[PDB]
């Protein structure tokens, strides 16, 4: 199916403490496959995922040489933005990115995007067309000027559509075997006590990959996504996740109730009752 | 591969 | 503006005394990025903590994962204190391996 190439960038400053904390970290759908951080002597771009080990030297020096002249570039964004909104110099603030590219089955570029935000509200983003952007207020504007008179515009389509999608191809090929494999999950249904005679029916969903997956409880076929609990899917520490889902009902009514497991690694979903 | 982004 | 952060605490396995298996606590939902994650055995700070999964939400709340390898004991207790601008008092949530 479709993949995906992300980046996400944070540079936060630390008045008084010294100079800003710059983080880069990459995946390749859902998978975390590169990082950099300049919290350390000698910060370089490490890998994250195992297949990228088929990498080579210069791969690694370059992305190096990179990400710690982007860091300086944040490192002027900072200061260049206490000038547009008129702030102290001596309190702290963060500036995001994500940017990326999404390709088809066939490896053809689907969309490609980036989106920045300041202090946790965005600030300026590429429109879907690749040609134009949107700015959230005054301030992201004279970003936005900036970057039509310099022909940033170009410069990063060139990258979504070329660089990007090449580089994501690759990592495909050569992570093919965890990249596009199924793991299928693994479900169980916990159940706990509750004080007015109800009880609550937990469900578990644990090893899985991809990501996504759909939990969901129903009472004689109608789906109960309502007085139902979750939470978001979480990774487990060896490359695939987990979620829980949980609805509160009667007491002796719990046999009534059925969870239902949709997911790539299952062919036909699981049904689980306590 | 990652971008060089280009000040704000 | 500012976001408390949602802590979670789970193992990769269902726990197994004697079973290797990994422990994780994933923090969520939070802002500013700056946070301390601290992965305490019995009280005692972990060492050989890992820390990935850094992200970030649609809204640009924060996501980090911080994972260890443990072996299991029905004595052994295992917690994560979190210490945010968002809490004037560290957050503390406990590995409840009955859940
Ligand atoms: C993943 O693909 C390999 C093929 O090698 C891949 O492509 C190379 C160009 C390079 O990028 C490697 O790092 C990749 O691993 C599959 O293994 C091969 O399978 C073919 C049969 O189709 C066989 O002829 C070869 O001998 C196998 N080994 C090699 C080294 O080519 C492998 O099975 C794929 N894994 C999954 C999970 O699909
Ligand atoms: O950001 C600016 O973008 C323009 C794009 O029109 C120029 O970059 C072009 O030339 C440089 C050469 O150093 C690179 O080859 C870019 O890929 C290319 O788009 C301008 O130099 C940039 O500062
Ligand atoms: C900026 O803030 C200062 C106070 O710190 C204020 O005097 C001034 O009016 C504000 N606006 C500009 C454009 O400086």
């Amino acid at each position: 199916g479709p993949h995906s190439l992300r980046y996400f960038v944070t540079a936060v400053s630390r008045p008084g403490l010294g100079e800003p904390r710059y983080m880069e970290v990459g995946y390749v759908d859902d998978t975390e496959f590169v990082r950099f951080d300049s919290d350390a002597e000698n910060p370089r771009y490490e890998p994250r995922a195992r297949w990228m080990e088929q990498e080579g030297p210069e791969y690694w020096e370059r992305e190096t040489q990179k990400a710690k002249g982007n860091e300086q570039s944040f490192r002027v964004d900072l200061r260049t933005l206490l000038g547009y909104y008129n702030q102290s110099k001596g309190g702290s603030h963060t500036i995001q990115v994500i940017s990326g590219c999404e390709v088809g089955s066939d490896g053809r570029l689907l969309r490609g995007y980036q989106q920045y935000a300041y202090d946790g509200c965005d600030y300026i983003a590429l429109n879907e067309d690749l040609k134009t952007w949107t700015a959230a207020d005054m301030a992201a504007l004279i970003t936005k000027h900036k970057w039509e008179q310099a022909g940033e515009a170009e410069r990063l389509r060139a990258y979504l559509e070329g660089t990007c999608v090449e580089w994501l191809r690759r990592y495909l090929k050569n992570g093919n075997a965890t990249l596009l494999r199924t793991d299928s999950p693994k479900a169980h249904v916990t159940h706990h006590s509750r004080p007015e005679d109800k009880v609550t029916l937990r469900c578990w969903a644990l090893g899985f990959y991809p990501a996504d997956i759909t939990l969901t409880w129903q009472l004689n076929g109608e789906e109960l996504i309502q007085d139902m609990e979750l939470v978001e899917t979480r990774p487990a520490g060896d490359g695939t996740f987990q979620k829980w889902a949980s609805v509160v009902v009667p007491l002796g009514k719990e046999q009534y109730y059925t969870c239902h497991v949709y997911h790539q690694g299952l062919p036909e979903p699981l049904t689980l009752r306590w | 591969r990652g971008y060089v982004y280009m000040g704000l | 503006i500012q976001k408390t952060p949602q802590i979670q605490v789970y193992s990769r396995h269902p726990p197994e005394n004697g079973k290797p298996n990994i422990l994780n606590c994933y923090v969520t939902q939070f802002h500013p990025p700056h946070i301390e994650i601290q992965m305490l055995k019995n009280g005692k700070k972990i060492p050989k903590v890992e820390m990935s999964d850094m992200s970030f939400s649609k809204d640009w709340s924060f996501y980090i994962l911080a994972h260890t390898e443990f072996t299991p004991t029905e004595t052994d207790t295992y917690a994560c204190r979190v210490k945010h601008d968002s809490m004037a008092e560290p957050k503390t949530v406990y590995w409840d391996r009955d859940m």
